[PDB]
């Protein structure tokens, strides 16, 4: 229709067409859970194979020393977002000495993005991110979309199938918060298994966890790393 | 070519129709009814007054900050009709360009030369094609030392004029029609009878006895060059002394 | 040149002497170095007559549009603070002590130096220009807490007349203006009406 | 160079020297200081003439726009602030002294501006090398109110104390009178030098320069 | 807000050959309000009608009849705020002409420039040509000149011409009225009377504007000398 | 026929359709009211809570533009964020250069010019939301001004934007407001907020609530917890009868 | 916005083929006749008076021909206003050559630059093609006496004979059966010349104020380029009328 | 110093009905001489000449620049232009440079199209332009020029005792000066006819 190719017209119901289909880029993505407790952040991807002898992809991204992220969505605007971030980041420990925190970084971000929202010719950035990040506040967990929209969450999951990790996170979310280290990461791996076909189970090779915390600087774990967070995992309840 | 015919893109952007109109201005001035009020001025021979109509629907809105009267100098006051705004960005643009005019010059722009000025500025939006024209009329008034009053009507398709006295908005067909028959049989016009025929023409064309609240209304004269807006004391002595004859 | 502001309870009194010289050659004996920024704000210039000729006319226009902007008779902080702004921006460029004395409704009578370099500090009564440094000890014994209109005016003449007695580059007339709320009221002090201070001799 | 200027009661009185010295010889003997603004705008020029010249002309021009598009009369103030803000934004690197004066609306005035882009507004005025010697003559005799004859005779006074007493002046006096009725150019006003009378004839004949090639190029 | 304009012509090639957009402006032109130019033996008349849509309007306020320089003379037809537009241009183009050469424009020199403006407006990016005609009137080295300039940026050098409504009526008449050797006063009285032959109502010395190119310079006739005029026709 | 394309395209009727329909994106968000009394201004958002993974204070609607100047928004929140961005800026601009808070209707008009400069070309889109701006001073008062997506800024004694802003002005209208203070207007946010909210239409919200005032000595701020709790009472007491 | 009103001037057509250039040629058919004839000493324009009226103001120098620097000239058919902005460049291109190299410009370098600018302007930008053709002639110290021919789509190219504009190519045709390489004289070049515009300007009789004519030759080597007065087409078009009478009583 | 680098004297003079002007041949670096035939007048127009005094690289750079503009200015207007406009054009190509200064100043002769009033000017390197009814002179020995001509013009020559008036001038002027001469060449220019001499002259 003549509504849904700018991202400069307004459709008559007072929608941008555009970014709903960002929006959809992002649902299209592969799925990744974030959640906090009263001392750490985590991020928990799902690393999707494109073909049987590829590498899983990359979806777990340092930012800085108390920040990293995790994306779905277009792989390259993921990476133009994470450049910016890093750039603030370094930007900030120059002048002021300090890191910066985590909800400026999150409105920088929501700012940079509002824009090609805006202009004609411009497009959405076609990516989701969850943001982990440890600051003066405590852990946070933030969401951004294409809309330039940002989320403060309590946990949150975004990318394919994604629904049944969220209901799995609203019925334990009361229980995140005062789960150690180990059992959070498990809260988070048993949300992102909700979102796996039945044959699909997590393994050594799928899995990514990012971890942040108060005396821990921001750390990937991704192959032979993850094996002692997937032990002990029962088998999906069905 | 045919009346009324259409090629291209010519009902979309400022370019030529076949028979050489530009159809975007035309719905300019549509925009200009749009918002629904109407605005008179007339010229004295000691004198210019400008009346506009105000309408406040609900009594949340402060009704101090509902005006259409605008003052660009200390000398210079305007009534918009339009959209809103488009008039008060064209009110900050006349504002820049005389506080510019008497910067660069050393004296306070004359009325022609501003509204000259807007409507050439004006004529560029009927011109250039990524921008849409402001959908809004301006009338100035001012004391000229040389000349006496000066009433100045400007609109969207850049043209530009002195008037005895004119009208913008709904009904501006009927009032011009009325202060063609007043201007007609020409008498002396003191401050008095300019404002009352102002007013009376606003009345007659609205078909609506008037109260202070109701409309607003904006002087320069002779004697005191400077624009000043009625009070509604002021506006409702002369809307008693119009009621009793 | 010599410069001066006192402020009183209701309003401010600014004087400066008519002297512009090049330099031993006064090419202007009766300059006006008073100048209206605003209805009840003026400003004293001292330094290059180029620079704050330029300064208080730029002053002027953004103060003036200011002023219908807001449509609010505008503070002297305000009209101080662009003076300030314009002085501090390019001083390396300007050679302008300005003196901004005014009247506000919100702040009454008023008195900013804003020196070279382009610092702003408000005070009870100011002083500028080459002639200033003759008068400071006057100036500092003299003054006090509560003058009237007519002390304030007598004070600022008695200062400008002692400096430019003795300063080379300070003459001419003595230039007064007295701002409160209900206006400015200007005069012209020459020849006999300047005070007058006999030289000790023997 | 002198230039001087007052104003009388009807009006302008602008006067000039006619010498223009390139170092201490004399290049031009009859130089034109008194510089078209507007019908009803003179400005005489001091300093660096190609300069004074420039800046003339460009504020002419400037004010003839400005004049048709307001189809009114120039006012003096109009030159001044034009002249003063292009003097001021070149920081005195415009070596042009002018003084402008004119009768407009408002009625006659007269502004001294100097290249870094100062202006006075006064009742006379005097620039150059010979300005304080006409500024003396000034300074002795001036009245306010004078006459138009009186105003004439001052002013040519005046520049003649510049001719008379400064080594850069000399030649014929100009004047020029603006009032709301009339402009008289009066250039020369008086003619206070001229060359000595010869004593001798000096040989210049037919023949006497030698020719290595001569070529004749016929024109139709 | 974005103050890049279009880059694109809007101005094209149709399949025939043509640009369409410079006849349209043409068109405009055509329903513009008549204008004549005589050029006399000694001297050039540029007369156009001004009819007011009321009595309400002040005539004195606005002028078709524009001098350029003290020798040079504008007149148009069409759409009245591009002529204004075209009126500062030449004004500084003339400006700019005697600050360099320091001598009034001749007046096919300002006639050239301004036609280089208008055919920039039909080829440059986002817009659309002028809606006017122009024909100037000057006088240089003892000579009269009057020219016409399209909307296309084409110019011609005319003894007589109109423009506006029944503008070939009127060059009918013109060719039937003009001859050489004519002197100015009778062809003020024949561009009176081509406007005559198309003005609808009573032609008064506040319904016209006339003005007149002779070695004194280009002015505008003020309306009692157009009012003699009239009354000797 | 293709006339609401562009912000820079009149249709016959003299309407530019793009604006229209970024108020129809206004229309659609939630209600946020603000209410002017004799010494203050408070503002009340309706925040819909649209999943319980969310923090309380996401996506807040009440800004601070100036340490004097509140802002309540209804639309698209990037737009709004950007906006917010902007009035700050301004208020910030506006210091630096006068030396003095900037008014509010100065603050207001500024912001509003900006808003509609995007109204104007095809190569920009308008903003998607409307704000009210609200401050308090001893010299200048209390003020409470509206700007909508077409740049339009008018002061209200009491507004209210968003889905159901008839209602709300049905509400605010029974008040006697100009009389009023801070403390009571905070009880009758509160209970207007909580009338015109639909709880079968929408699940769960937050109430935010916001007020400058002499009762905060001039600064905008969030409404302590007490007065918030005490309010979120009273709504609640008057919705049951 | 942009995207929408674009008209895409700058495109190729699916044939491959550049429809705003074929439409400006179409422009190019439309206009007034312009002949061009090298003869062995000298060269010539000869161009039809498309600006008949009686109205009109005599022509200052020439209506289609113009002097480009001491030693060439043009004639250009089309749009008048483009081919003023173009005559312009190509006087400012010759004055640059010259100021460069002191030295007067070659023909062949003068037209390629005018032809590069034209070419600009059918690849990239955007805009609009001129819609002018133009024939050149001059005369330079390397290859004598020249005539070229260049194109709204900046192709040239040189001739013997050419002609562009209003049945340029019956004019073709008979310059093609009577033209005479290696034997023209400027005085059989202009009947060559006053004969085919006889037969193109087919609706209208020669006089001599519906053509202009222009030769250029060398005089004691300087280039003269001179617009015949009308006395003298008058004659020529006498003596072409001479001749076909004679013919036909031959015949 | 700058100016005179290379030497150089031009000169021009009025006659009844005509213009003479005159220039040294020199072309020499400081105090060594390079060439003897360097030209300093250039033709701009039938009856119109400009010569050029001071830097030998701005005389040449300033002739083929108003050649230039020149050439422009006679094809868009089919006329010939007149010396009081090409002297406002000079004018205007010096002053375009007026802080990074061509250093030449020239002197214009010619007679005016149409008319034939003789015209001279002079010019300073930033071009303020001087019209005289006398004589105008350039270069690095003005004040002998000054001598000569003051001394030994008189009005309303006829053009062979206008030659001889300006020959005179300029051999003695250059006799006098280190860094001029090496010939000197006259244009005589009538209505009618233009004449160019080459005068006998000091080589040392």
């Amino acid at each position: 229709n003549q509504y849904d190719n700018d991202v400069t017209v307004w459709s008559p119901q007072g929608r941008i067409h555009q970014i709903e289909y960002a929006m959809e880029a992002v649902k299209q993505g592969s799925a990744t859970v974030g959640l906090k407790s009263k001392t750490h952040a985590v991020l928990v991807a799902l690393k999707r194979a494109q073909s049987e002898l590829a590498a899983h992809q990359k979806k777990i991204l340092h930012v800085d020393n108390h920040i990293g992220i995790s994306i779905a969505g277009l792989t390259a605007d993921a990476r133009l977002l994470c450049n910016f971030m890093r750039q603030e980041c370094l930007d900030s420990r120059f002048v002021f000495d300090r890191p910066l925190p985590v909800s400026r970084l999150v409105s920088l971000i929501g700012s940079k993005t509002q824009i090609p929202t805006q202009r004609y010719g411009r497009r959405p950035y076609g990516v989701g991110l969850l943001i982990a990040g440890y600051d003066d506040m405590g852990p946070h967990i933030f969401q951004t979309c294409p809309s330039a929209n940002y989320f403060d969450c309590r946990a949150m999951s975004i990318g394919a199938r994604s629904q049944s990790a969220r209901t799995y996170l609203e019925r334990h979310m009361s229980e995140f918060m005062e789960c150690n280290l180990n059992e959070l990461v498990k809260h988070g791996l048993r949300a992102l298994r909700e979102t796996l076909p039945a044959e699909q189970d997590l393994t050594t090779k799928n899995v990514s966890i990012g971890i942040v915390g108060k005396d821990l600087e921001f750390t990937i774990y991704d192959d032979d790393d993850v094996s002692p967070f997937l032990e002990g995992l029962e088998e999906r309840p069905q | 070519m045919s009346r009324g015919s259409s090629a291209g893109f010519d009902r979309h952007i400022t370019i030529f129709s076949p028979e050489g109109r530009l159809y975007q201005v035309e719905y300019a001035f549509k925009a200009i009814n749009q918002g629904g009020l109407t605005s008179v001025a007339v010229r004295g021979k000691d004198c210019a007054v400008i009346v506009t109509q105000k309408k406040v629907p609900d009594k949340l809105l402060d009704s101090s900050t509902v005006t259409h009267l605008f003052k660009i100098t200390e000398n210079i006051g305007c009534v918009m009709t339009g959209m809103t705004a488009d008039s008060r960005s064209q009110v900050q643009r006349a504002r820049y360009e005389a506080a510019n005019w008497k910067y660069k010059y050393g004296y306070e722009i004359p009325v022609d030369m501003l509204c000259k000025r807007i409507a050439d500025i004006s004529q560029v939006y009927t011109q250039n094609a990524e921008m849409r024209p402001l959908g809004c009329c301006m009338i100035l008034i001012g004391i000229d030392e040389e000349q006496g009053p000066q009433v100045y009507k400007c609109d969207p398709a850049g043209y530009y004029c002195g008037f005895k006295a004119t009208a913008a908005g709904v009904k501006q067909t009927e009032s011009t029609s009325f202060l063609e028959k007043k201007v007609k049989k020409k008498f002396d016009w003191t401050f008095e009878q300019t404002v009352e025929t102002a007013i009376t023409c606003l009345s007659t064309v609205l078909s609506i006895d008037f109260k202070p609240s109701e409309i607003e209304v904006g002087v320069v004269t002779v004697e005191n060059p400077k624009f000043r807006i009625l009070t509604e004391a002021e506006i409702d002595a002369h809307l008693v002394a119009l009621a009793e004859r | 040149t010599t410069i001066m502001a006192v402020q009183f309870d209701g309003g401010v009194v600014l004087g400066a002497d008519s002297r512009t010289t090049t330099g031993s050659y006064i090419a202007n004996r009766v300059t006006d170095k008073l100048t209206p920024i605003h209805d009840r704000i003026f400003c004293c210039r001292s330094g290059s007559a180029a620079d704050t000729q330029a300064v208080a006319d730029a002053v002027t226009y953004q103060l003036g549009f200011h002023s219908i902007e807001l449509n609010e008779p505008p503070l002297v902080h305000t009209a101080a603070s662009l003076f300030k702004e314009m002085c501090y921006r390019y001083r390396e460029d300007l050679m302008a002590g300005i003196i901004i004395a005014g009247w506000d409704p919100q702040e009454g009578g008023q008195v900013y130096s804003v020196p070279m370099g382009g610092m702003m500090v408000r005070q009870p009564f100011a002083i500028g220009g080459s002639g200033s440094s003759y008068i400071y000890g006057y100036v500092d014994a003299t003054y006090r807490e509560g003058m009237t209109k007519e002390e304030c005016l007598q004070f600022t003449a008695n200062a400008l007349a002692l400096a430019m007695e003795r300063d080379g580059s300070s003459g001419g007339v003595i230039r007064l203006a007295a701002i409160a709320e209900p206006g400015v009221e200007r005069q012209v002090l020459l020849g006999d009406q300047i005070p007058k201070f006999t030289i000790a001799t023997l | 160079t002198t230039i001087a200027g007052v104003v009388y009661k009807d009006g302008i009185v602008l006067g000039a020297d006619t010498r223009a010295t390139e170092g201490m010889v004399v290049a031009d003997k009859n130089c034109s200081k008194i510089h078209f603004i507007s019908p009803n705008i003179y400005c005489c020029g001091a300093g660096t003439a190609a300069d004074t010249d420039m800046t003339t002309q460009l504020i002419s021009s400037n004010l003839e726009l400005h004049s048709l598009s307001t189809g009114r009369l120039p006012r003096v103030v109009t030159a001044n602030r034009m002249l003063k803000q292009m003097l001021f934004r070149y920081q005195g690197y415009i070596g042009a002294a002018l003084v402008l004066g004119g009768v407009d609306v408002t009625g006659p005035h007269l502004y001294s501006i100097y290249p870094h882009g100062s202006t006075d507004k006064l009742p006379y005025v005097t620039m150059g090398s010979g300005s304080l010697a006409a500024m003396a003559v000034f300074e002795d005799k001036f009245r306010p109110d004078m006459e138009e004859e009186e105003a004439k005779k001052l002013v040519s006074e005046a520049i003649a104390a510049g001719i008379f007493n400064d080594l850069g002046s000399g030649s014929n006096i100009d004047l020029c009178v603006i009032s709301k009725s009339k402009l008289d150019f009066l250039r020369p006003y008086s003619v206070p030098n001229k060359k000595g009378t010869r004593f001798g004839r000096y040989r210049c004949e037919k023949g006497t320069n030698a020719v290595l090639t001569e070529k004749v190029t016929t024109l139709e | 807000m974005a103050e890049r304009g279009y880059s694109f012509s809007l101005t094209t090639f149709s399949p025939s050959g043509k640009l369409v957009q410079i006849e349209y402006a043409l068109a405009a032109v055509a329903g513009g309000a008549p204008s004549v130019g005589i050029k006399a033996a000694n001297g050039v008349v540029l007369a156009t009608e001004k009819k007011q849509k009321s009595i309400l309007y002040d005539e004195r306020s606005v002028h078709k009849v524009e001098p350029i320089t003290k020798h040079i003379g504008l007149v148009y037809s069409g759409m009245g705020p591009d002529y204004r537009v075209l009126v500062h241009r030449a004004r500084k183009l003339a400006q700019q002409y005697y600050l360099v050469y320091q001598e009034p424009i001749p007046t096919a020199q300002l006639v050239q420039r301004v036609a280089s403006v208008m055919q920039e407006y039909t080829q440059s990016g986002g817009v659309r040509p002028f809606g006017v005609s122009l024909l100037i009137c000057g006088w240089n080295e003892g000579r009269p000149y009057l020219f016409q300039s399209d909307p296309s940026g084409a110019y011609f050098a005319w003894k007589a011409t109109a423009m506006g409504k029944n503008y070939v009526n009127g060059k009918t008449f013109l060719e039937k009225r003009y001859n050489e050797d004519l002197e100015l006063e009778d062809a003020i009285h024949t561009a009176i009377l081509t406007l005559k032959e198309s003005f609808e109502g009573q032609m008064t010395e506040d319904n016209i504007e006339v003005g007149i190119c002779n070695e004194a310079g280009f002015r505008r006739l003020t309306p009692t000398e157009v009012k003699d005029y009239l009354a000797a026709i | 026929t293709g006339y609401d394309l562009s912000a820079s395209t009149f249709s016959p009727d003299g309407r530019v359709f793009q604006v229209e329909y970024a108020m129809k994106a206004v229309e659609n968000s939630s209600t946020a009211i603000g209410i002017r009394c004799k010494d203050g201004v408070v503002f009340g958002v309706e925040k819909l809570v649209l999943s319980k993974l969310y923090e309380e204070g996401s996506n807040k609607r009440l800004f601070n533009v100036d340490r004097h100047v509140g802002m309540a928004v209804a639309g698209l929140l990037a737009d709004a964020r950007s906006l917010a961005d902007i009035a700050r800026e301004e208020a910030s601009n506006f210091r630096s250069n006068f030396g003095y808070n900037i008014p509010l209707k100065h603050l207001a008009d500024r912001v509003a010019m900006y808003v509609h400069a995007y109204t104007l070309y095809s190569a920009v889109r308008p903003f998607g939301c409307s704000f009210m701006l609200g401050s308090y001073s001893v010299n200048d008062g209390a003020q409470l001004y509206m700007i909508d997506p077409s740049g339009v800024s008018y002061g209200y004694w009491g507004c209210a934007i968003g889905k159901a802003r008839q209602a709300a002005k049905t509400e605010i209208e029974k008040l006697q407001m100009k009389e009023m203070t801070c403390r009571d207007v905070v009880k009758e946010v509160a209970k207007i907020i909580y009338i015109v909210h639909d709880e079968v239409k929408d699940k769960a919200f937050e109430l935010e609530l916001s007020w400058v005032g002499e009762i905060t000595n001039g600064r905008h701020e969030i409404v302590p917890k007490d007065v918030r709790e005490e309010a979120e009472k009273y709504a609640k007491e008057s919705l049951k009868e | 916005m942009s995207r929408r009103y674009d008209s895409r001037t700058t495109i190729f057509s699916p044939e491959g083929r550049l429809y705003q250039v074929e439409y400006a040629m179409e422009a190019i058919g439309h206009a007034g006749t312009c002949l061009g004839i090298l003869a062995n000493d000298g060269v010539l324009l000869a161009a039809e008076r498309r600006n008949i009226h009686k109205l009109l103001d005599e022509v200052f120098f020439s209506e289609k021909i113009y002097k480009l620097n001491e030693d060439m000239a043009c004639s250009v058919a089309g749009i008048t206003s483009d081919a003023n902005v173009l005559t312009n460049e190509l006087r400012l291109i010759a004055q640059r050559y010259l100021l460069q190299y002191q030295e007067p410009i070659p023909c062949e370098q003068l037209v390629t630059a005018l032809c590069d600018i034209k070419q600009a302007y059918t690849q990239f930008g955007g805009k609009r093609p001129f819609g002018v053709s133009l024939l050149y002639i001059g005369w330079d110290k390397h290859y004598g006496f020249q005539l070229y021919q260049s194109d709204p789509s900046g192709n040239y190219g040189g001739w013997k004979a050419t002609c562009i504009g209003n049945n340029s190519a019956a004019a073709v045709s008979m310059l093609k059966q009577d033209y005479k390489e290696g034997e023209m004289t400027l005085k059989s070049a202009l009947a060559l010349a006053i004969k085919v515009l006889n037969k193109t300007m087919d609706v209208s009789k020669l006089s001599a104020e519906k053509v202009e004519i222009a030769t250029l030759t060398r005089e004691n080597g300087k280039t003269v380029i001179r617009v015949l007065k009308q006395k003298e087409v008058e004659q020529l078009i006498k003596k072409h009328e001479e001749e076909e009478a004679k013919a036909e009583r031959e015949k | 110093s700058i100016m005179s680098y290379n030497g150089g004297a031009v000169m021009a003079m009025k006659g009844k009905n005509c213009v003479a002007i005159a220039a040294d041949r020199r072309f020499g670096i400081q105090a060594q001489m390079v060439t003897t035939d360097f030209q300093k007048i250039f033709p701009m127009g039938d009856r119109l000449y400009i010569g050029l005094a001071g830097l030998a690289t701005d005389v040449q750079t300033v002739a083929q620049r108003l050649k230039f503009r020149l050439n422009l200015y006679e094809l868009k207007e089919g006329r010939q232009i007149k010396p009081y406009t090409l002297m406002s054009m000079v004018a205007n190509l010096l002053y375009e440079k007026r802080f990074g200064p061509y250093y030449t100043e020239p002197v214009i002769a010619g007679l005016d199209p149409k008319t034939f009033k003789p015209f001279i000017c002079s010019l300073d390197l930033i071009g303020c332009p001087m019209v005289t009814d006398d004589f105008v002179v350039s270069g690095t020995c003005t004040e002998q020029m000054y001598g000569m001509c003051e001394s030994l013009w008189e009005p309303n020559m006829d053009p062979e005792h206008l030659f001889e008036t300006i020959s005179q001038a300029m051999l003695n002027a250059v006799d006098r000066d280190a860094v001029s001469g090496m010939g000197v060449i006259v244009h005589i220019i009538e209505k009618d006819k233009i004449t160019t001499r080459t005068l006998k002259a000091r080589m040392d």
